[PDB]
RNA sequence: UUUCAAGUCGAUGGAAGUUUGAGGCAAUAACAGGUCUGUGAUGCCCUUAGACGUUCUGGGCCGCACGCGCGCUACACUGACGGAGCCAGCGAGUAUAAGCCUUGGCCGAGAGGUCUGGGAAAUCUUGUGAAACUCCGUCGUGCUGGGGAUAGAGCAUUGUAAUUGUUGCUCUUCAACGAGGAAUUCCUAGUAAGCGCAAGUCAUCAGCUUGCGUUGAUUACGUCCCUGCCCUUUGUACACACCG
């Protein structure tokens, strides 16, 4: 019940997103829910356009496992 | 009438093992031993086993006759088959 | 050397046909596609509202496409899975029928299917023609 | 078909049909709240309303909830099939009804004293708290 | 949500089944009666009716007839308890085996649609202690 | 006609037969490219008698196989024992055999099951349980 | 009505007088000079009946498993009907049956 | 008048509407490839139909 | 290794090296074990016309404060849904009936309806295009899109007849259950576990059995510690044999 997770996505979490997860060894689903908070859905948006933005490399894809990592 | 190939052996077998019942309950006292049943064209050879094959084929072979009556009255078979 | 459906990987395939049917726009979809379900054992509509005919249809044409005079009755044991009984055990169950047989009807007037002799639905004369057309702008990414 | 964001419009609760509704909950599953109102009956209402099943129901402008809610009261005006309906064929007037969230139990309540007035079996069940559809009851529903 | 009201509204309302109210209702005849009622009511219908249902409606007429000061319609016995209730049977009195005695119910407008022999219980109910 | 040899592979039920005849090196399955098979988990399964002896072996050859029975994954098993048996067969009946001696060798180093089938067939069921070994819960 | 393509159906129950009567008309139809196509060795079908051993319903769950094989054979001669006819009483064998169907 | 009412029940489509060949019974019939024949009454006649036990 | 014996354990070859895997049959006697509710199998007793025979109508065998046993669903993310991919084996099937398996076409959201045709069957249903499963998406730890009882309203099928809902379908309601105490069951390789399919019962109804196949392991390959049985020795005032 504790969880609360953050499913809207405002300004100064965006900016701060895109401030963390570069500086992350390995980027997943629940990576993304574990320490920026955000819910699995979102998190889900996040990495599809964050590899189309190339600041995230596609280690592997599949449906029920992301693996990503730092494209720097 | 059109029988499948699975329902006719069968229905063969049940026919013979009820055809053998009745031999033992009517020929008992004549020590009946078992009936075999050789199919052919235009007949149907019954062959019956039986210690005393007189009280079967008594007073000129009336039993005989008077028991074969009592199959073709029963199962619908031709009088000559 | 050519190209036949057979040397395309069927899932992404048909996501390729179903494009090309809806941008086309020419396939003829009933009224109720926004409301059913595609099977009584399902629980949900599908979540694709927009494209589900589309890719369903292109599903059916492949379908067709790889055999020999299948009829509609097929098609809804293929698209049908388990039922979720709730404390029986599960069971499969056929899709419905009039979503397959719109789709084929709808098939047909577009030029893709027709009616085989001894029963089922064969691939027309032009069926083999744009199935392997689209096969080829498929690969060469 | 990216990360948008948005500040102020988010409404955290929703009121709908006098029902409270989460407004982070996505809009298709969110008026499953209301009772009356299942998961098959939401996905109609949000697609005849032409509301795309991925906002959530902060998401929605007051524009979109009143057009909604208007759809679920009146369901045969928007192409809803009859069958998909709630309380078809009804008892009083024939006609094919959907019933909503403070509707539903009066409406229910009335088919229960309407069984139990007549004296009928199933009502008299109903009365006793007993299951109704013939289910045995010699060794199972024994909690309270 | 907008809002909502209740003022609810009538007319020197009669009683009601399925938008036909008791008045047309009684002398419906029942082939038109089954025609709004349930899927099961309208399958047995369309089955053919055997001698026993029909048999009973003629006796459950007759009853009504050997009175006319307008007092209960004396009781006409019965087993068959599969007999679905019909508007022109409104009013009379029939005794329903239960399997031991004859249970006796006035068909009320209400039970109009329904088995016969839903409203007498076979069974005594169970109480423990 | 020309050099053809047909040979078959089989798990529990299913049954590969492959067509091997004297060409460009056509490799498909049930006239689909074997680049393409469903269960991708296991496209190895099927790429392991190629990568095994190399790519070079299937320049003269093309395979035509058919597969029918068993399920998905006992398929798999059937379809690369139907191209193993087929290229040694093969070697056998229009190569010298030391080549085809050379090519067993490999094989059989690597996984038996690509020559050989696998005779495990499933146990019949017993009375008395819902399993072959397996029984009714007891109570006492 | 002279030389036909004629089948013949063998069924039984047992196979040693089945391949007797089946060996029997190859042999008859290899002297004579008739071309044969045969015999046809058909997917044998086990009729299996399975029924409980209690006669009560007490002891342990104990069931036996009855069968009945049943092989059919069918023989395509080309020959004329008065010829194959004949030679279905040279095998006739009281366990198999035949039926002949043009 | 009372032969419109003896044995008037329909006996067909029920457990009763069939019946062993050899005890006449109700229960435990056999009616896999038209035996008829009672559960018990099949086992004392097996042999003599041509049923044999092998595995 | 071994009494160099019976054998056992490793390799190699092999399709198969656990009795090659699995079953069927199965000794000398015995039990007051269970069935006279399988028998036109039976002795005796009871009844035999207001029947305890048989038949017809209706109800009951389902009845519900409770204790127990065989099971089925689940408690979620190794997952639910939504699309897409799409693989078995064991089997069964009719006529002047009293109606079998039913493709294919056409209606219907479904359930289901209708018109033709095939099959007495390696021919047609049927490749029974089964389900788990796999891919791509939605969901995102929430009694949540897990779970689907209970119940309301409605639509079809079978049947003379569905009320005490036969079953199926549609919408709605959406309960306990958040992995279970003391105890206790089954199991060693295509085995266990899942997962379905067919046959039996069957007008209708399979959460049941009998089989079949799909996916497919963990852990011993040992012991007498518990439990049960067998053998040897022993005691006995038991032999109807400790229910002595
Ligand atoms: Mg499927
Ligand atoms: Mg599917
Ligand atoms: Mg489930
Ligand atoms: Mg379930
Ligand atoms: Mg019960
Ligand atoms: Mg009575
Ligand atoms: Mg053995
Ligand atoms: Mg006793
Ligand atoms: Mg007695
Ligand atoms: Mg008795
Ligand atoms: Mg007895
Ligand atoms: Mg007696
Ligand atoms: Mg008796
Ligand atoms: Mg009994
Ligand atoms: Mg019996
Ligand atoms: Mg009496
Ligand atoms: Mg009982
Ligand atoms: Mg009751
Ligand atoms: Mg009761
Ligand atoms: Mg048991
Ligand atoms: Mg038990
Ligand atoms: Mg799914
Ligand atoms: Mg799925
Ligand atoms: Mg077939
Ligand atoms: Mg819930
Ligand atoms: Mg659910
Ligand atoms: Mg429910
Ligand atoms: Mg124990
Ligand atoms: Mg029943
Ligand atoms: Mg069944
Ligand atoms: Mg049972
Ligand atoms: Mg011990
Ligand atoms: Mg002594
Ligand atoms: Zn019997």
């Amino acid at each position: 019940d504790k969880a609360q997770h953050i499913v809207i996505l405002d300004q100064e979490k965006y900016d701060r997103i895109l401030k963390d997860v570069p500086t992350y060894k390995y980027v997943s689903v629940s990576v993304l829910v574990d320490r920026l908070k955000i819910g699995g859905s979102l998190a889900r948006v996040a990495l599809r356009q964050l590899e189309e933005d190339g600041i995230i490399t596609p280690v592997l894809k599949h449906s029920k496992q992301a693996i990503y990592t730092r494209a720097q | 009438a059109i029988l499948s190939k699975k329902k006719k052996l069968v229905a063969d077998g049940v026919f013979y093992a009820e055809l053998n019942e009745f031999f033992t309950r009517e020929l008992a006292e004549q020590g009946y031993a078992g009936v075999e049943v050789r199919k052919t064209p235009s007949k149907l050879e019954v062959i019956v086993k039986a210690s005393n094959t007189q009280g079967v084929l008594g007073e000129q072979g009336r039993r005989i006759h008077e028991l074969t009556s009592l199959i073709v009255k029963r199962f619908k078979l031709s009088p000559e088959g | 050397p050519g190209v036949s459906v057979r040397d395309v990987p069927a899932q992404d395939f048909i996501n390729a046909y179903a494009q090309f049917l809806q941008r086309q726009g020419k396939l003829e979809v009933p009224g109720y596609v926004d409301i059913v379900k595609t099977s009584a054992g399902n629980d949900l509509p599908p979540q694709e509202a927009e494209t589900w005919f589309y890719k369903r249809a292109a599903s059916i044409a492949r379908h067709i496409y790889l055999r020999k005079q299948v009829g509609v009755g097929a098609l809804n044991k293929l698209y049908g899975g388990a039922k979720n009984r709730g404390f029986r055990p599960h069971k499969h169950v056929d899709a419905s029928g009039s979503i397959n047989r719109k789709c084929v009807q709808a098939l047909q007037k577009i030029g893709v299917l027709e009616i085989s002799p001894k029963g089922g639905r064969r691939i027309s004369e032009n069926g083999q023609r744009d199935l392997d057309r689209i096969a080829a702008q498929t690969l060469e990414e | 078909p990216l990360v948008v964001q948005e500040q102020g419009s988010f409404q955290h609760i929703l009121r709908l049909l006098n029902t409270n509704i989460d407004g982070r909950i996505k809009i298709m599953y969110a008026l499953t709240k209301i009772r009356g109102v299942g998961r098959r009956y939401a996905n109609l209402v949000c697609k005849k309303a032409d509301v795309e099943l991925t906002k959530r129901a902060g998401e929605l402008t007051q524009e979109e909830l009143e057009r909604i809610v208007t759809i679920m009261q009146n369901p045969t005006n928007y192409k809803i099939p009859a069958w998909f309906l709630n309380r078809q064929k009804d008892q009083v007037d024939g006609k094919d009804y959907h019933v909503l969230a403070n509707n539903l139990e009066s409406k229910l309540r009335d088919d229960l004293e309407r069984l139990k007035k007549i004296r009928s079996h199933r009502g008299i069940r109903h009365f006793w708290g007993l299951k109704v559809r013939g289910q045995h009851t010699k060794t199972t529903s024994r909690g309270r | 949500m907008v809002d909502a009201t209740a003022p609810k509204k009538r007319t020197f309302k009669q009683f009601s089944f399925k938008g036909v109210d008791l008045k047309d209702l009684v002398e419906m005849p029942t082939e038109e009666f089954t025609k709004l009622c349930g899927a099961r009511v309208r399958r047995r219908f369309s089955r053919g009716l055997d001698s026993k249902p029909m048999g009973l409606i003629k006796k459950l007429r007759a009853a009504r007839a050997a009175t006319e000061p307008n007092e209960r319609p004396a009781v006409v016995k019965t087993h068959l308890r599969n007999m679905i209730v019909v508007p022109e049977m409104i009013g009379s009195v029939v005794g329903v085996y239960n399997g031991k005695v004859f249970n006796t119910v006035e068909i009320k407008p209400e039970m109009v649609g329904h088995y016969l022999g839903e409203f007498s219980i076979t069974y005594t109910p169970v109480r423990h202690g | 006609s020309t050099q053809s040899v047909q040979t078959f592979g089989k798990k529990k039920t299913a049954t590969a037969v492959a067509h091997v005849k004297a060409g460009k090196g056509l490799i498909k399955i049930n006239g689909s490219p074997i680049t393409l098979v469903q269960p991708e988990i296991l496209r190895f399964k099927v790429y392991e008698p190629l990568t095994l002896v190399g790519l070079d072996k299937f320049q003269g050859i093309d395979i035509r196989v058919k597969v029918t029975g068993g399920g998905h994954v006992s398929q798999v098993y059937a379809i690369r024992q139907a191209i193993a048996k087929g290229l040694v067969a093969y070697h056998q009946k229009y190569v010298d055999e030391a080549s085809k001696n050379e090519l067993k060798k490999i094989f059989a180093s690597y996984d038996k099951t690509l020559l050989v089938a696998d005779s495990r067939r499933m146990e019949p069921k017993k009375f008395g349980g819902r399993g072959a070994r397996a029984r009714f819960q007891k109570s006492y | 009505q002279q030389i036909h393509k004629i089948r013949i159906t063998l069924t039984s129950t047992k196979v040693k007088q089945l391949e007797n009567v089946s060996a029997n008309i190859i042999r008859n139809a290899a002297q004579y000079n008739i071309v044969k196509k045969g015999p046809v060795r058909m997917p044998t079908k086990v009729l299996k009946i399975t029924t409980r051993k209690t006669p009560n319903g007490e002891g342990s769950k104990t069931w036996d498993a009855y069968e009945m094989r049943i092989h059919k054979r069918v023989i395509d001669l080309q020959a004329p009907a008065s010829t194959v006819k004949r030679i279905t009483q040279i095998t006739i064998e009281p366990g198999v049956d035949v039926e002949v169907t043009i | 008048a009372h032969e419109n009412v003896w044995f008037s029940h329909p006996r067909n489509f029920g457990k009763g509407s069939r019946q062993c060949r050899h005890c006449s019974s109700h229960s435990g019939l056999i009616r896999k490839y038209g035996l008829d024949l009672c559960r018990q009454c099949f086992r004392e006649k097996a042999a003599d139909i041509g049923f044999n036990k092998y595995r």
